[PDB]
């Protein structure tokens, strides 16, 4: 909770916080991840083992 | 929220609106 | 912020620069250096 | 209002809370429990699977009806 | 054991509803919640067991309706594709539910809300485990007449009546074209079963009399059942009940209209598969309308500020995408599409719901701004609800829509390249109106009140579980039902799918076209995102234009009145249909017209006839 | 959950009409009248209803909006109304 | 007040007719936009020839003739 | 009396006009830091008509501003929720007062 | 007021005893004549023709000759 | 009306069904036409005057008629679907109708009127009945796992065999009932109320409660296990189906 001008917003629980960041991380680290391993394919640069 | 008692002893309004018979007796 | 109008209704706004709701685009992109961190480590240790 | 509270409905009314609600809430479970017995042991007669599984499923416990359409060519 | 995958919700809801006044709003959350919960898992051994396993289980309870060979029993048919609906219909009830015991926590009325959605999930669980056309009719208009209950729950509003009479009238066209269907289906093989119409499919190559025109018995059959799914999946024909329908709770639109009941059509269509292959002609015009749909919700959900209803119009936009993906004859890409989108489109709603709950259910995204501080774990899941809504890469929406776009390229014939062309621009406006909600909801700045700001809860525990397993689901499961269901020569299906050798292109899909087609779809987002970001985020606000062009007022009107469908068809159907019950049917032919001939509007002549009888 | 007092909204309805360029914040009574106390233009009258509006987040019907030219009155509508 | 007869049935920027006009040309894209798919003629397009089957394009196998 | 009514009519629906063009104005502009110069020039069109006297030529002045209003109006304004036409209208509205309930209604004699 | 029946309305029982009272309400005009011969003579004797056709066409596909349905 | 409603308006049918589809075989063949013809029209406008109404028991009364002329639909079909659905629908429409006008009755005995425009927001004051008038709506409108829907349909299958025009007529029957019958029970229980006209209420004592239970009960019973009654007159429609024909 901070006060500005009257008007206040209340500091969200550090459970929140840990969560969505958390989630988020996960999220990019999974992209980054499968880009690493069929980024090529997806690309057309290499199939799988067709040729 | 989920352990205090709840407030409404009996429910609310009789059923079939009749009123409860006299008591040790029978409807 | 330009003529009578606007700048009562600029004035009135002044709590609209609160800190927790002034910038919200560094918080855009919410654990992207969390990630991109993680991922740097797996892929320098992998070899 | 004041009103509503003298009205005898079935799902409760408005903000309805019991005072026993707990002990009435482990009853209607067990009275679930009670009435999905022959349920279950129902489904467990009537059920046909035509074909054999490939790993032990947990129905091969109970259901004892595996592999018995087979011979289509007599059934009613 | 399966028997109580179906049964458990009715029991809790004959129990909460029945019984409510003794269990209060706790017990009654907590029988439902426990009954869909158990439901859950006994489909997850459901899963184990038949999909997985490859034994399907087929019940025959008692009969139910036995004419001279018109047999409809009490039957429930469970193969892959039924279990894989079982797993998605379940999991989200039992998560919305978990749901709304938080959200209805000040609501009076929570256990009738909590008995009309264990009704639905029961309703619903009939519809999918159906093994007649007519269990699945019970199903198919149980799920409209819950739909109704729930959507006017607040039965105090008017909108909420007239929404769910809406919804009502339409199901009900819906429902009149099924049921043409399932007589067209009895007409011809003399039996409701799906095993003996699926079997006898391909035999009759005959043609009927229908209304003064004679057309081919497979092909009147198939459009009869596609009017059905029409109605109930909110297609280009009728679909103006699910924007409408909004007015209902947020938990009713993240299930009712969102995972599952528009789903219907698209799993009424993949079951039928074995009996529509054999229509081409259907095929063509469930693509058209497919592709119709899905332009058309993309370009109607760009303009709107009201939050729950953008939502709304890319549901439809979806069932468009699954609408016209079945009418390639790729039904598994269909049925994994409609997965993937129960799980990032409920967990949209749920998270536009928690946004919505704790801002004094604010709903108009022109009056919300810089959330993503105050709201981290809902920002987070809505980031990741939009990212897989729009198809990012390597993520929930890209394993079935990039698929679904390919296919369609690769379907070389006249129907394909309109179908191709329209999900292609509609990919830009998903994108396009994902991203503004993003922004305009979270990253823009504050354009709120001062008390909804003050009055900030972010969600509690009961509406943070099913978020986090949504976001699990919008994360993985895509992937991990990538290779089962959309992979090549999968027996995953087994005979729940059929798909003729002549019309299947899944192969050609994959290596026959450029590489550039297969990277349209990232493109366009890339192109709306920007497009969004230029827009909102930064601009001069060139919205002067929208006051000094009368163009672009009207412009800006077509596409925010649903492309002026609910104006247009009210005054020409509804008004025309009003008038013609009083002023003729009533006013004319009934009225005193009938007197007039009648007992007393000229035969009391007997009054000046009789009384000259003194002559 | 709790309506707040009457004094509370003088607070904020006063803060309103102070933080106004036209005005003169020396003499800002709770009692007094826009076109005979301040001296104002009659459309800066709707200007500072509508912030009224909004910083109280209630929607007054346009019929009384302009009703509303005294602070006294304006405390009082925002008082009397019980879903501010 | 008297009740009016029809006192049981009871967009404003637009009329009937125009938004009928409007839906109209919206539609009439759709219509162009299939007849130019028509003009495409993608089937002669086709990059691959028909798929063929063994065992005569699998006539047993799909309910042909033994 | 037209002095004192048929003129300060007009000065009342000059009211009503700015207000709902400056409600439909906010409504255009979604973000508040554009509101402000589109509030400005709107204010600016009628202070630059301050200087009529005379009746013969306000009045269709009046006349044509409501009929531009009344097309560059936005097509779905902002409500509150609990305001009429909004979405939380009538969600769970306070009973109403007076309404009573008998028992034993039908009994026989 | 301990009474359970209605306070009726005037303006709402004229209304309805008018809407119920429409028998005595012709004045044999030209609408009343065309709407009663249009949606009371026409669309019977359409749909008649529709049952008769339908009728027909399917006697005709199984190659037995028409029934007289008269 | 229970009795005028339940059993008078089946003389017509059961007179139809005794002594004129078997005594004249083939005049029936002949005016079958006739009777899908004014059938057709008779559920299309009956079913559309019904939502110009504004009387409880005169909204009801012309359910009846579009239901009742359904049944004669199924009847001239001669077959067993047609002929043996139609019996179901008049025993349901005998249970649902004259449980409608039960609820009406209800609701006329406390206040005075019938009036659908003095109606509104019984849901909050009399419960029991709401849930009661609404389960019997879902009967009216034809519901599956009631008794109407069997009767509904098996005419619908029986008709489609003989002539596809007039079951797709009789189709749209279902489309205006489920119109008016949820649409009067949003003005009649759903809403808000309305305490200048009428303020005293009293849900349904305990003859009222236990006179629908039978209702209740006798119509999900043939709802949902039709074989029961359907089974016991097979045997009867069957040479009812045939009587001219030898073949
Ligand atoms: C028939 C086949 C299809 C069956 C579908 C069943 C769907 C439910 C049908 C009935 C729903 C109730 C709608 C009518 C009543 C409207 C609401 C109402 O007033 O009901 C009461 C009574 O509660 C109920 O709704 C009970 C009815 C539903 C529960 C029983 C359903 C049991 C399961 C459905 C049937 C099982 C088989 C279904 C499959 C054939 C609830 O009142 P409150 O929520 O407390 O608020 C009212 C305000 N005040 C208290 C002041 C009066
Ligand atoms: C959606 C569209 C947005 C809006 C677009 C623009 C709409 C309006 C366009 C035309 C506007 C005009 O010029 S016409 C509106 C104003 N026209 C005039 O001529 C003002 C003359 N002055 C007076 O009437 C009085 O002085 C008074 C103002 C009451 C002051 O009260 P006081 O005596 O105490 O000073």
């Amino acid at each position: 909770g901070i006060t500005y001008k009257g008007v206040t917003v209340h500091t969200p629980k550090t459970w929140h916080t840990v969560t969505g960041k958390g989630l988020c991380a996960v999220m990019w680290f999974w992209i980054l991840y499968r880009a690493k391993q069929d980024g090529p394919v997806v690309m057309g640069w290499r199939h799988p083992w067709d040729g | 929220r989920w352990a205090t008692p709840g407030h409404e002893e009996r429910p609310k309004g009789y059923f079939m609106n009749r009123t409860p018979p006299a008591p040790g007796q029978s409807r | 912020p330009l003529g009578t109008t606007g700048e009562f209704f600029r004035r009135r706004d002044e709590w609209r620069k609160h800190p927790m709701l002034s910038n919200q685009m560094r918080h855009a992109l919410p654990g992207i250096g969390i990630g991109v961190g993680a991922f740097c480590v797996y892929l320098v240790g992998e070899q | 209002g004041d009103f509503r509270a003298k009205v005898w409905s079935m799902t409760g009314g408005p903000n309805c809370r019991p005072k026993h609600w707990r002990r009435n809430t482990a009853i209607a479970m067990f009275g679930v429990f009670l009435v999905c017995i022959p349920i279950a042991k129902l489904s467990a007669k009537l059920e046909q699977r035509p074909h054999m599984p490939v790993r032990p499923i947990p129905s091969q416990i109970w259901c004892k009806n595996f592999g018995t359409k087979d011979d289509y060519e007599k059934e009613h | 054991m399966y028997l109580l995958i179906v049964f458990l919700p009715l029991l809790g809801s004959s129990v909460a509803g029945f019984f409510g006044r003794f269990l209060g709003s706790e017990g009654s959350a907590i029988m439902t919640t426990t009954c869909v919960s158990f439901s859950s898992i006994l489909s997850l051994i459901a899963f184990y067991e038949v999909a997985l396993g490859a034994s399907a289980c087929y019940l025959r309870i008692a009969p139910w309706i036995s004419s001279e060979m018109f047999d409809a029993s009490w039957g429930f048919l469970f193969d892959s594709l039924t279990v894989v609906m079982l797993i998605v219909v379940t999991f989200i009830s039992s998560l919305v539910h978990l749901y709304s015991i938080s959200y209805m926590s000040e609501d009076p009325h929570s256990p009738r809300f909590m008995c009309y959605l264990s009704i639905f999930t029961f309703f619903m669980l009939m519809l999918v485990t159906g093994d007649n056309f007519l269990q699945l009719f019970l199903g198919w208009e149980g799920v409209g007449l819950a739909s109704y209950l729930l959507i006017h729950f607040w039965f105090t509003r008017l909108q909420a009546d007239k929404a769910a009479i809406k919804a009502m009238l339409v199901n009900r066209v819906g429902d009149f074209g099924l049921a043409l269907g399932i007589l067209g289906c009895f007409t011809l093989f003399q039996t409701v079963d799906f095993s003996t119409i699926f079997a006898c499919a391909s035999v009759p190559r005959n043609s009927w009399i229908f209304c003064n025109m004679r057309l081919n018995a497979i092909s009147l059959i198939c459009i009869l059942l596609f009017i059905g799914a029409v109605g109930k999946s909110a297609q280009i024909g009728l679909h103006t009940w699910l924007p409408d329908a909004m007015e209902g709770p947020t938990p009713v639109s993240a299930l009712i209209h969102a995972a599952t009941m528009v789903t219907a059509g698209v799993f009424m269509i993949a079951r039928c598969s074995p009996l529509f292959e054999y229509s081409p002609t259907a095929l063509i015009v469930i693509t058209f309308a497919g592709a119709m749909t899905s332009f058309l919700a993309a370009t109607t959900g760009i303009l709107q500020n009201d939050l729950k209803r953008v939502i709304a119009y890319s549901t439809c936009s979806q069932l468009g995408y699954m609408i016209f993906a079945c009418g390639i004859s790729n039904y598994s890409v269909s049925v994994f599409h409609l997965m993937n989108h129960a799980f990032f489109k409920a967990l949209l709603f749920l998270s536009a719901g928690s946004v919505i709950h704790a801002m004094s259910d604010e709903q108009d995204m022109r009056k919300m701004g810089g959330l993503a501080s105050s709201f981290p774990l809902t920002y987070a899941m809505m980031l990741i609800g939009s990212l897989s809504l729009i198809g990012f890469p390597f993520l929930t929406g890209f394993y079935s829509k990039d698929v679904i776009l390919e296919l369609a390229y690769t379907k070389y014939t006249i129907s394909g390249n309109f179908a191709f062309w329209l999900g292609s621009v509609s990919v830009l406006f998903t994108s396009y109106y994902s991203f503004r909600l993003l922004f305009l909801t979270f990253l823009v700045p504050t354009n709120s009140f001062g008390r909804d700001i003050s009055r900030c809860h972010d969600a509690p525990i009961p509406m943070a579980i099913p978020l986090i397993l949504l976001a699990l689901g919008s994360l993985f499961v895509g992937y991990l039902a990538k290779d089962m269901m959309i992979g090549l020569g999968t027996n995953f299906w087994a005979n729940s799918l059929l798909v003729l050798p002549k019309n299947e292109i899944l192969a050609e899909s994959e290596f026959a076209a450029p590489t550039i087609i297969k990277l349209i779809p990232i493109l366009f987002s890339t192109l709306g995102a920007f497009v969004a970001y230029n827009v909102n985020l930064v601009a001069d606000q060139f919205q002067r234009a929208f006051q000094t062009s009368t163009f672009c007022n009207r412009l800006y009107s077509f596409f925010n009145k649903r492309w002026f469908f609910d104006q247009v068809l009210n005054d020409f159907l509804v008004r025309s249909f009003l008038r013609f019950g009083y002023e003729v049917s009533f006013e004319a032919l009934d009225k005193g017209a009938i007197e007039i001939l009648g007992p007393y509007g000229i035969s009391y002549t007997f009054r000046r006839l009789a009384e000259r009888i003194s002559q | 959950d709790d309506h707040l007092s009457r004094e509370a909204v003088v607070d904020r309805v006063l803060d309103v009409v102070k933080s106004f360029p036209k005005v003169d914040p020396s003499k800002v009574t709770p009692e007094v009248h826009f076109q005979n106390d301040l001296g104002l233009d009659s459309l800066d009258t709707v200007e500072i209803v509508m912030a009224i509006e909004e910083e109280f987040k209630l929607e007054i019907p346009d019929k009384e909006a302009d009703k509303i030219d005294s602070c006294s009155l304006a405390i009082e509508y925002v008082y009397n109304h019980p879903m501010s | 007040k008297p009740l009016s007869v029809n006192d049981e049935l009871m967009a404003d920027t637009v009329g009937k007719y125009e938004a009928l006009a409007w839906l109209s040309g919206g539609l009439g894209f759709f219509v162009g936009l299939g007849l130019l798919a028509v003009l495409n003629d993608k089937a002669s397009k086709v990059p691959f020839t028909p798929r063929v089957y063994p065992y005569d394009n699998l006539r047993v196998e799909l309910g042909g003739e033994p | 009396a037209a002095y004192f009514a048929r003129r300060a009519a007009q000065k009342e629906r000059v009211r009503i006009l700015y207000r709902r063009a400056l409600k439909d104005t906010l409504n255009w502009a979604v973000h508040r830091h554009i509101f402000y110069r589109d509030a400005s020039d709107l204010r600016e069109k009628f202070n630059v008509n301050q200087d009529v006297e005379d009746v013969d030529r306000i009045d269709k002045l009046i006349a044509h501003g409501e009929a531009e209003y009344n097309k560059w109006r936005h097509p779905d304004p902002y409500i509150v929720p609990w305001a009429p036409g909004g979405s939380k209208f009538c969600r769970n509205p306070t009973p109403p007062a007076g309404i009573e309930i008998v028992y034993n209604y039908g009994l026989e004699d | 007021g301990g009474g359970m029946e209605t306070n009726k309305n005037k303006f709402i029982e004229d209304w309805g005893s008018a809407r119920e009272n429409l028998e005595h309400n012709f004045r044999w005009t030209r609408r009343n004549f065309a709407l009663i011969g249009i949606f009371g003579i026409a669309l019977p004797i359409i749909v008649y023709k529709g049952i008769v056709k339908d009728f027909h066409m399917q006697d005709e596909d199984a190659g037995r000759p028409h029934r007289k349905f008269l | 009306s229970v009795i005028l409603a339940g059993i008078l308006l089946k003389f017509g049918t059961y007179g139809f069904l005794r002594f004129s589809i078997p005594m004249f075989p083939e005049a029936t063949l002949c005016f079958t036409p006739f009777i899908y013809t004014l059938s057709a029209i008779a559920i299309i406008y009956t079913s559309l005057t019904t939502l110009r109404q504004i009387d409880l028991k005169k909204i009801i009364a012309y359910s009846s008629v579009a239901h009742m002329n359904l049944v004669t639909i199924g009847m001239f079909s001669l077959n067993i679907q047609g002929i043996g659905g139609s019996i179901l629908l008049m025993l349901s429409h005998g249970l649902v109708s004259s449980a409608l006008f039960l609820c009406v009755g209800v609701l006329y005995d406390r206040h005075k009127t019938r009036l659908v425009r003095y109606y509104g927001g019984l849901v909050s004051t009399m419960p029991n009945f709401s849930t009661i008038f609404f389960f019997f709506t879902l009967a009216n409108m034809s519901l599956p796992g009631t008794s109407s829907f069997i009767g509904e349909f098996l005419i619908l299958v029986g008709a489609f065999q003989r002539n596809s025009l007039v079951a797709t007529l009789a189709a749209l029957g279902m489309i205006l009932g489920a119109a008016y019958s949820l649409w009067l029970y949003n003005r009649v229980v759903s809403g808000n109320l309305k305490p200048d006209f009428l303020h005293k209420f009293s849900d349904l004592n305990g003859r009222e409660v236990f006179i629908f239970i039978p209702f209740l009960v006798g119509l999900v019973w043939m709802g949902v296990y039709p074989k029961v009654f359907l089974d016991c007159m097979h045997t009867s429609v069957s040479n009812l189906v045939q009587h001219g024909k030898f073949h």
